[PDB]
């Protein structure tokens, strides 16, 4: 036949936008599951990386498309709310692009395509909710098995009977009961060479990488003490500017040398007026934390020194012990200062840790620090590792209670649920539906290409399955199979699979709303 | 090395043939232990596991990105 | 020959996926091996490498040899690596190691060819190393021919 012409052509915009986007979602799609494949990418600099971290590839891929980019912004926002599913989410928003072609291609304005996409999501999302497992984060052995099971893939697996509670205690100091959103950036985790795995401790304190005092007669550990934090540089004047100074005799550099070592000294006093019993100094690059003569006097002082401490460990040093920073010299006081009961570097095979502990005081707050050790680095970078996922994982529950089989399994329920549901819909919106419920096999697809089973097969047999199961069927790699979900501790956070759905519908939502693109300068 | 297997489940035999290998100077079959040709055991396990970690790893790349 | 013009995945560089990259990387594997390969053996023969100066050396040491080796793609240059690694756990085998490898690499494209998935190459792989080594066990023997008979003559 004949129909609308529209000279000015927009769909050649928002059919770059899905070619672009799905042709990301594709290149990541083939790292899903334990038996994903691996990428190398060459960087713009020269360094060659071997990686299948779903974020790291899309990070390197060095997207260019002002429209695919999107995608790096949908796996920021799953990492930042969920911090796993951060490959799926993709794989999905690449799914649910192709069905948004099918529907641009049958006529289907991409108005109508994006809000009933947004319908289906939001049954899908109820559809989750009625799966769940529901637990409960006074309950520290749901959390143990949850966090040990998702690091069952990491390279280390055995100590997760150790840091997985440690995750859990990390958490529940601050995500007491009556709480829904949990901000793990309070637990700061400090690593240091030396010992092995099972020597970490969950500290109600600030821990630091830096050493204490490295002149002779430093204290090194202070108990009962004041805490202050030093924004300013303790060093012998050296002014930027020009300055003529004529020496004809010795007796004149020794009144220079005496006004280094008496400035250093009057900063060093003027500190100890103000009962001040520890200094934890703020890095800098514009001069040296504290000299080593002021090093000398502030141990004479009997003050303890901590220098070169970074920037975010003085924001949580700053919440933790009550103590505030102290922008100059002449505003050093006793009101700035922190409390802690004992301060002191601990030398475990050469560590130099130092740790805060015991602030006993009402201006307390929850902050938790974690002190990692380990005779290599892989040893302590393992430790971290698995405690960052270790901790989102427990986040999840506490966010939104409750687990949810993994292997595809929500994936194929939410989309026979949706394919039935679908039925009582009528319109525009009862095929658009069945598209969306179409796209969600993408998951337990790929995950059996990735396992090296056979596609159909391994999807009809869970499609069938789902007759009488509703989570306990998906795909084991560990059994090469279709098999029980809970039996084989496969289980993912509600949150995880939650956000998933949300990131990805919003995410076409977005691209389908753009027709076009204008320079601005 | 097959006619040693062939008798190993019976330990029957007039010749174990084996350890058997190449001479690789006369070009014929020698047995290896009277010869004296031997390498440590964890030559031969270190070796055929490391061959194998490495075709893993290029094995499981199906995609580059050159930038 | 080369795999270019990618014209999918809008990024600023090219895209080689599938027997592309595959077929790559058993062209890199075979090209790092060919050059290694006839040092294996007390018999075999020596070959030279020839820096970008004007100086050579000539030298049958495997692990001299692929260690100077300009390699050009990171698929040799894993199995270059690795024998460098071999130089700190055995100190020997080098020459093998590659071989091997690349010998490996070459029989597992034909199994894809034949449709049968990465996964279960290198799956297969492990479970036939696993029973490879259970062999070793079979035939290692300790030192023996001390007593009423001599091999250990042949040795010196």
């Amino acid at each position: 036949n004949a129909t609308f012409k529209n000279k000015e052509k927009p769909q050649e915009v928002r059919k770059a936008n899905i070619i672009a986007a799905r042709s990301v979602a594709d290149a990541i799609r083939t790292s899903l599951g334990p038996k994903g494949m691996d990428k190398m990418i060459k960087t713009s600099r020269g360094e060659i990386i071997i990686s299948n971290d779903g974020h790291t590839i899309l990070k390197q891929m060095a997207i260019l498309h002002p429209v695919a980019r999107m995608l790096v912004e949908v796996s920021a926002a799953q990492d930042s709310e969920a911090g796993d599913g951060t490959t799926s989410v993709v794989i999905l928003t690449g799914a649910l692009l192709g069905a948004a072609e099918r529907l641009l291609n049958k006529g289907i304005h991409p108005t109508i395509i994006a809000d009933s996409f947004q319908s289906a999501a939001k049954r899908s999302v109820d559809i989750l909710l009625e799966m769940c497992h529901k637990v409960s984060l006074s309950d520290r052995e749901q959390l143990v098995r949850a966090a040990s099971t998702s690091l069952s893939s990491k390279i280390v697996s055995q100590y997760s009977s150790f840091l997985a509670p440690l995750a859990v205690d990390s958490v529940l100091k601050i995500s007491d009961e009556n709480s829904k959103n949990v901000d793990l950036n309070d637990i700061r985790l400090v690593k240091k060479v030396g010992g092995t795995i099972d020597d970490t401790e969950m500290i109600d304190g600030v821990v630091l990488t830096q050493t204490a005092i490295k002149s002779a007669g430093g204290p090194t550990r202070k108990e009962k003490a004041k805490i202050g934090l030093i924004q300013f540089q303790i060093s012998p004047p050296k002014p930027d500017t020009e300055n003529n100074i004529i020496v004809n005799d010795y007796r004149q550099m020794d009144k220079i040398l005496k006004e280094e070592r008496a400035y250093l000294l009057n900063i060093c006093k003027k500190i100890k007026k103000a009962k001040c019993n520890v200094l934890l100094i703020q890095k800098s690059i514009l001069r040296d934390a504290v000299n080593d003569l002021a090093l000398h006097f502030l141990s004479k002082l009997n003050i303890m020194v901590v220098k070169d401490i970074e920037r975010e460990e003085i924001e949580f040093l700053s919440k933790g012990l009550g103590c505030k920073p102290i922008a100059d010299i002449e505003l050093f006081t006793e009101d700035r200062l922190g409390s802690a009961d004992l301060v002191e570097e601990i030398d475990s095979d050469g560590s130099k840790i130092v740790r805060v502990t015991g602030i006993r005081n009402n201006n307390a707050r929850p902050t938790v620090s974690v002190v990692i050790r380990g005779a290599n680095n892989m040893i302590i970078d393992e430790t971290e590792r698995s405690l960052h996922d270790a901790l989102c994982v427990i986040r999840c529950l506490v966010k939104e209670r409750g687990l949810i089989a993994g292997g595809g399994a929500p994936e194929i329920e939410i989309s026979r649920r949706l394919s039935k549901e679908a039925r009582s819909m009528e319109g525009v919106q009862a095929f658009i539906w069945q598209e969306f419920a179409s796209a969600l096999e993408v998951i337990p697809t790929t995950l059996a290409e990735n396992a090296g089973l056979n596609s159909i097969k391994v999807v009809t047999e869970l499609r069938s399955k789902h007759e009488n199961g509703e989570l306990n069927d998906g795909i084991s790699v560990r059994r090469s199979g279709t098999t029980n979900t809970y039996e084989e501790h496969i289980l993912q956070p509600v949150l995880v699979s939650t956000s998933a759905i949300t990131l990805a519908s919003e995410c076409v939502k977005s691209i389908l709303r753009i027709d076009d693109i204008a320079f601005s300068r | 090395h097959a006619a040693s297997q062939m008798a190993k489940p019976e330990d029957v035999k007039r010749r174990s043939y084996r350890n058997y290998g190449l001479d690789l100077i006369r070009g014929k079959i020698v047995d290896e232990i009277h010869a004296g040709v031997l390498e440590p055991t964890i030559s031969k396990v270190k070796s055929l596991k490391s061959a194998l970690e490495a075709c893993v790893a290029i094995l499981r790349i199906d995609t580059m990105i050159t930038v | 020959f080369n795999n270019s013009r990618s014209d999918t995945l809008f990024l600023g560089g090219e895209k080689i996926s599938g027997d592309d990259i595959r077929n790559q990387n058993v062209l890199a594997t075979m090209a790092v091996a060919n050059v290694v390969k006839s040092s294996l053996g007390p018999v075999g023969l020596d070959k030279m490498l020839v820096d970008d100066i004007g100086d050579f050396t000539v030298t049958n040491d495997g692990a001299t040899i692929l260690s100077l080796l300009d390699v050009q793609h990171p698929a040799g240059k894993i199995l270059v690596e690795l024998a460098q690694q071999q130089d700190r756990e055995i100190g020997d085998g080098t020459t093998s190691v590659v071989i091997i490898a690349s010998e490996l690499l070459k029989r597992a494209n034909e199994l894809v060819k034949n449709k049968i998935h990465p996964t279960t190459i290198i799956t297969g792989f492990r479970v036939a190393l696993r029973e490879a080594i259970r062999f070793i066990n079979e035939v290692l023997s300790t030192s023996v021919d001390t007593l009423g008979k001599e091999t250990l003559i042949n040795i010196a």
